[PDB]
RNA sequence: GUCGUGCGUGGAGAGGGAACCCACU
C-alpha cells in the first residue's frame, strides 16, 4: 500500500522520499538510478525498496468507500 | 478508523516513524517508574487526527501528529523532519468517506 | 448500530426491523465498529 | 427521465461547488506582505478580459488571478482602512483535512459578539510571546508581526459556561502551524468577510454547466425576434409607456436568451423593469430580480409595493420577497423582508427535563420558522434582492428555479457578479445598465488595468448594440443641459412638459433654484488616519442652513417626508452629515432626509438633491475619483427638480471636466457663493466675506 | 487611493456424519 517508513535491510527512513522520487521521476524526467542517487540512497537495498515498491493504496481508494 | 487499510497495519507504520530523542537520558521507562495509565514522566502522547472532505484525499505525514502529554521543557518526541518539502513521512491516505481518529503512546 | 454500504447514512433499526437501507434499495446494511477502546501495538 | 436527471445533476453540482481550491490559493498568501500582488509571480499571467472565449476553461482561467488580485486588495484595504478588536484564543487539537488543518479553539462568547465572528469570516493570527497583556491590541501590532497566518472560521459552536468552540481552517505548509502548540494562546483578529468572494468563486467554477455558458462566453445575444406592432401598441397603451420602451419590452419578452436595455437615468429603465414584470405575470412562474446595490432592490421593491398592471390595464400585486437581513434594507420596505414575513407567518432529574423540554421546543420552533419561509419562498413569485445576496443558502438549499432573471444596473458590476444570479437555471436574462454610469466599485487599479472592472454588459453591448432608449421623464430640463451635452453629446431628448411639471414654490426664491452651484470661500477637508476617507464641516453646516432655510420658508405648505436626499463621495463625510444632522433636527431627518453616496445612491430618485463635494481644498492639488466622467455624471443624474452642489470653486477648477462644469454654471448665472451662516443676517461676518469675495 | 458586500442562528452448566474437490511431507 504505502512505501514502507524505513528499509528492512538497514532501517533508513526512505518514506519520506518517496513522493520526492515521484516528482523527480515525472516533473525532472530522470532515470530511476539518477532520481534516487539523488534523493541520497547509496546502499542498494533503500534503492530496491523504493524502486520495486508498487502504490496499491491509491488503487484501493479509487473505490467509493 | 474508516479507512481501507488495518488498525494493525496504521499502528506498526506509526511505530517505525522516528521520534526526536535528545532528552533520552531524561526521560524514564515505564517499567521503572510507579505509574499509571502511561504518565507523561515516562512516556510521550501524541493525537492523530485525519479526513478528507469530498475530494482531494488527504495524506497523512509526521508533521500532522501533535504532542499532547506535558514535556516539562524536553525536546523530546517531536516528530523528525528531514525531507525539503518538509511533509515528513507519509503514514496513510483517506479518502472522502474515510475518518482517522488515533492516539499514540512512545 | 448500522450504516449503508453505499449511503454510509446511519440506521439504527431495532428487532423486527426491516435491514433494507431507507435511502435506497441496497440492502447490505454494514455496522459500525464497536464504541469499546482498542489498543494496538507496533510489534 | 435521463434529461431529467441530468438537469438535476447539473442543478446540484452548480449548487454544491467545492471550495477547497479556494481557501487553498488564499491561505497561502502572506497578511505582512505590502504589495499590490498577492505573490511575485511574474506579471504575464494576468491577461485582460478577452472579449471572446473559446471554451469556459479559457474564461476561468483568465478570470481567476483576476479575482485572486482582487481579493488580495480587498483584504489589504481591510488591514489597512478597517481597524477590527483583536482577541485572544488557545489553540487545541489539530485535525489534518484536504490540504488543510483545522484548529479547535475555546473563545468567550462576549468576546465572539463584541467581535462579530461568523461561520464565514477570515481572520489573521499571530504568536507574540512578548506582548504585555495590559498593552493596547490593536492591527499594527499584525502589522509589526512577522508571524502571521490566514484562517478561515469554519464553524462556530457554544458549549456550557459561555465557551465557543471556534474550528479555524488553515493551510499545512504555512509554518505558522508550528506555534500551535496545545494549551498555547494566540491573537487572531479578524480582517474581512468571503462569503461574496466564495460566492464569486463557486458562480465562475459552475459556469461550465450553466445553460447560458455559450452565450456568455460568445458574449453573443439572441437575435432579435420579430413581433406585431398591435401587441407593442397594446403594452405601450396599458403601461401608458412610450414607443421606445414598449419596442424594447416586447422584443425581450419575445426572444430567450439574454436581453440587453441601454437607457440613461430618468428614461423609464425601473418602469421598463416593472413592465417587463407585469407582463411576463400576465402571460406557476417565478422571476428573480437582482440589483448591485441594496439602495436599487430598495427602490424597485417600494415601486412594486404600489402594484403592477398587466396587459388589460387591471392593477394586481403578487407577493414580493426581499432576500436580505433587516438592517441593510430600507425601513420603509421593512415589512417586505423574507424574516418579517416569516416571523407574521409563525412569530437534578426535574432539572434535566426542563431543559430536554426547552430543547424540543426550540427545535419545533426551529422547525416551523423553516416550514415557514419553506411556504413564502415557495408561494412567492417575485423575488428581490442584490447579486450577491441572489445567492443565499437559503434559496440553494431549497432547489427553487428561476426561468426568468433581470439584473438592474448591470454596468455597476463585475461579470461574476451579474453571473452568480444565472446559477438557478436562468435561461432568459435581461440586464438593465447604462454605461455612463458608475463601474463596479473595484479596490485595484490593477485589475482595472486589466480589464476586470468591465462589466458582462459592457463587453455585450460592444458585441452587439443592444435596445437604446432616448427619452427621459425624471431631470429637469435645465439640470440635464450640461449632463446631456456633455456626457452624451446630445441623444437625450427631455420629455414634452419636464419644466411644467418640475415648478416648486421654492424655485421662485433666489437663493433656491431648480440647478445652483455653490462656492465654499473658506473650507478644508481632513484625511482620516486609518480610513483614509477625506471630511469637511463647512459643507455639512452649509447644507444643515439650507435644509433649516427650506423648511423654514415652506414647513406646512410642502411635505418633504422622502423627498430630499445629500449624496456625498466619502463614506465618512455621509456619515458625519447624518449625524450632524440628527443633532440638529433630530429624528425628522430619518424620514424626512436620506444620507448616501454617489455609488450608493445610484438609481435612487430624490425631488432634492445635494451632492456634496468633500476636495474643498486648493492646497491639494487633487480631485481623486471625483474626476472621471461617470462620477459627476451619476451624482448629477439624481436630482428630479432640485441640485445643490456644495464645493470649493478653485479645488474643482483644476480639473478638466469640473472646470468645464463651472464655466457651464457661470454662463447660466448658476453659480453661487455659500459660507458658513451665509444665509443669516445676524452673521454680517459671511455678507463681508460675500462682498470681499466678490 | 479610499469606493460595495453577503448572512441571522448471583450462581449455574456442555452431543452431529457421509461424500466430493485441491494442496504439502
Ligand atoms: N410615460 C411616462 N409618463 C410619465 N412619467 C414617466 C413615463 N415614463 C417614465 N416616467 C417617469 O420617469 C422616471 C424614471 O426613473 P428611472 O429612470 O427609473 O430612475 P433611475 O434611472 O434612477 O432608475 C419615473 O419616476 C417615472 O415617474
Ligand atoms: F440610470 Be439611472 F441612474 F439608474
Ligand atoms: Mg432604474
Ligand atoms: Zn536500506
Ligand atoms: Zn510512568
Ligand atoms: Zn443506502
Amino acid at each position: 500500500m504505502i512505501v514502507p517508513v524505513r528499509c528492512f535491510s538497514c532501517g533508513k527512513v526512505v518514506g519520506d522520499k518517496w513522493e520526492s522520487y515521484l516528482n523527480l521521476l515525472q516533473e525532472d524526467e530522470l532515470d530511476e538510478g539518477t532520481a534516487l542517487s539523488r534523493l541520497g540512497l547509496k546502499r542498494y537495498c533503500c534503492r530496491r525498496m523504493i524502486l520495486t515498491h508498487v502504490d496499491l493504496i491509491e488503487k484501493f481508494l479509487r473505490y467509493n468507500p | 478508523n474508516t479507512t481501507v487499510l488495518a488498525d494493525e497495519f496504521i499502528a506498526h507504520r506509526l511505530g517505525l516513524i522516528p521520534l526526536q530523542s535528545m532528552d533520552i537520558e531524561q526521560l524514564e521507562y515505564s517499567r521503572d517508574c510507579f505509574c499509571e495509565d502511561h504518565c507523561d514522566k515516562c512516556s510521550v502522547v501524541l493525537t492523530l487526527q485525519a479526513f478528507g472532505e469530498s475530494e482531494s484525499t488527504t495524506n497523512v505525514y509526521s508533521k500532522d501528529l501533535v504532542i499532547v502529554s506535558n514535556l516539562m521543557g524536553r525536546n523530546i518526541g517531536h516528530p523528525i523532519i528531514q525531507d525539503k518539502e518538509g511533509n515528513g513521512v507519509l503514514i496513510c491516505k483517506l479518502r472522502k468517506g474515510q475518518e482517522l481518529k488515533l492516539t499514540c503512546v512512545a | 448500530k448500522y450504516i449503508c454500504a453505499e449511503c454510509s447514512s446511519k440506521l439504527s433499526l431495532s428487532r423486527t426491523d426491516a435491514v433494507r437501507c431507507k435511502d435506497c434499495g441496497h440492502r447490505i446494511l454494514l455496522k459500525a465498529r464497536t464504541k469499546r477502546l482498542v489498543q494496538f501495538e507496533a510489534r | 427521465a435521463e434529461l431529467a436527471k441530468q438537469e438535476l445533476e447539473h442543478m446540484r453540482k452548480r449548487l454544491n461547488v467545492d471550495m477547497n481550491p479556494l481557501y487553498e490559493i488564499i491561505l497561502q498568501w502572506d497578511y505582512t506582505r505590502n504589495s499590490e500582488y498577492p505573490d511575485d509571480e511574474p506579471i504575464g499571467n494576468y491577461s485582460d478580459v478577452k472579449d471572446f472565449f473559446n471554451s469556459p476553461a479559457d474564461y476561468q482561467k483568465v478570470m481567476k488571478p483576476l479575482l485572486l488580485l482582487e481579493s488580495w486588495q480587498g483584504l489589504c484595504s481591510s488591514r489597512d482602512r478597517e481597524d477590527y478588536k483583536p482577541f485572544s484564543i488557545i489553540v487545541g487539537n489539530r485535525t489534518a483535512v484536504s490540504d488543510f488543518y483545522d484548529v479547535y479553539a475555546s473563545v468567550a462568547k462576549q468576546v465572539i459578539q463584541d467581535c462579530g465572528i461568523s461561520e464565514s469570516d477570515l481572520i489573521v493570527m499571530a504568536y507574540l510571546p512578548d506582548f504585555r497583556p495590559d498593552k493596547r491590541l490593536s492591527s499594527d501590532d499584525f502589522k509589526k508581526a512577522q508571524h502571521t497566518c490566514l484562517a478561515k472560521v469554519r464553524t462556530l459552536k457554544n458549549t456550557k459556561g459561555g465557551n465557543v468552540d471556534v474550528t479555524l481552517r488553515i493551510h499545512r505548509n504555512h509554518s505558522f502551524s508550528k506555534f500551535l502548540t496545545l494549551r498555547s494562546e494566540i491573537y487572531c483578529v479578524k480582517v474581512m468577510q468571503m462569503t461574496t468572494i466564495e460566492r464569486e468563486y463557486s458562480t465562475l467554477e459552475g459556469l461550465e454547466y450553466y445553460d447560458l455558458v455559450g452565450q456568455i462566453l460568445q458574449a453573443k445575444p439572441s437575435p432579435p425576434v420579430n413581433v406585431d406592432a398591435a401587441e407593442i401598441e397594446t403594452v405601450k397603451k396599458s403601461y401608458k409607456l412610450n414607443t421606445s420602451q414598449a419596442e424594447a419590452i416586447v422584443n425581450s419578452v419575445s426572444k430567450e436568451g439574454f436581453s440587453l436595455i441601454q437607457g440613461p437615468p430618468g428614461t423609464g429603465k425601473t418602469k421598463t423593469i416593472l413592465g417587463i414584470i407585469g407582463y411576463f405575470l400576465s402571460t406557476k412562474q417565478k422571476i428573480l430580480i437582482c440589483a448591485p446595490s441594496n439602495a436599487a432592490v430598495d427602490e424597485i421593491c417600494l415601486r412594486l409595493k404600489s402594484g403592477v398592471y398587466d396587459k388589460q390595464g387591471h392593477q394586481f400585486k403578487p407577493q414580493l420577497v426581499r432576500v436580505g437581513r433587516s438592517d441593510v434594507v430600507n425601513v420603509a420596505i421593512k415589512d417586505l423582508t423574507l424574516e418579517e414575513l416569516v416571523d407574521k407567518r409563525i412569530g437534578g432529574r426535574d432539572r434535566d427535563e426542563m431543559r430536554e423540554k426547552n430543547s424540543v421546543n426550540y427545535r419545533n420552533r426551529d422547525l416551523d420558522r423553516r416550514n415557514a419561509q419553506a411556504h413564502i419562498l415557495a408561494v412567492s413569485d417575485i423575488i428581490c434582492s442584490t447579486l450577491s445576496g441572489s445567492a443565499h443558502d437559503v434559496l440553494a438549499t431549497m432547489g427553487i428555479k428561476f426561468d426568468t432573471v433581470i439584473i438592474d444596473e448591470a454596468c455597476q458590476c463585475t461579470e461574476l457578479s451579474s453571473i452568480i444570479p444565472l446559477r438557478y437555471g436562468g435561461k432568459r436574462c435581461i440586464m438593465v445598465g447604462d454605461p455612463n454610469q458608475l463601474p463596479p466599485t473595484v479596490l485595484s487599479g490593477a485589475a482595472s488595468n486589466f480589464k476586470y472592472n468591465q462589466s458582462l454588459f459592457v463587453r455585450m453591448e460592444k458585441n452587439s448594440s443592444p435596445y437604446l432608449l432616448d427619452v427621459q421623464y425624471r431631470m429637469h430640463p435645465s439640470i440635464s443641459k450640461f449632463p446631456s451635452s456633455e456626457f452624451y453629446q446630445g441623444r437625450l431628448k427631455d420629455g414634452p412638459g419636464m419644466d411644467i411639471l418640475n415648478k416648486r414654490p421654492w424655485h421662485q426664491l433666489e437663493p433656491l433654484a431648480p440647478y445652483k452651484f455653490f462656492d465654499i470661500i473658506s473650507g478644508r477637508q481632513e484625511q482620516n488616519a486609518k480610513t483614509m476617507s477625506y471630511t469637511n464641516m463647512e459643507e455639512i453646516r452649509v447644507a444643515i442652513e439650507l435644509v433649516d432655510y427650506l423648511f423654514r420658508k415652506f414647513d406646512n405648505k410642502i411635505d418633504f417626508t422622502g423627498k430630499i436626499g445629500i449624496i456625498s463621495p466619502y463614506r465618512e463625510q455621509m456619515q458625519k452629515m447624518r449625524k450632524e444632522f440628527a443633532r440638529y433636527f433630530g429624528g425628522m431627518i430619518n424620514k424626512s432626509i436620506d444620507f448616501n453616496t454617489i455609488d450608493g445612491f445610484q438609481g435612487q430618485e430624490k425631488e432634492i438633491i445635494l451632492i456634496s463635494c468633500v476636495r474643498a481644498d486648493d492646497t491639494k492639488s487633487s480631485v481623486g475619483f471625483l474626476k472621471d466622467f461617470r462620477r459627476m455624471n451619476v451624482a448629477l443624474t439624481r436630482a428630479k427638480t432640485s441640485i445643490w452642489v456644495l464645493g470649493h470653486q478653485r479645488s474643482l477648477a483644476k480639473s478638466k471636466l469640473w472646470r468645464d462644469l463651472i464655466e457651464d454654471a457661470k454662463d447660466r448665472s448658476c453659480l453661487a457663493y455659500a459660507c458658513s451662516g451665509f444665509l443669516d443676517p445676524r452673521n454680517n461676518r459671511a455678507q463681508s466675506i460675500l462682498r470681499k469675495f466678490n
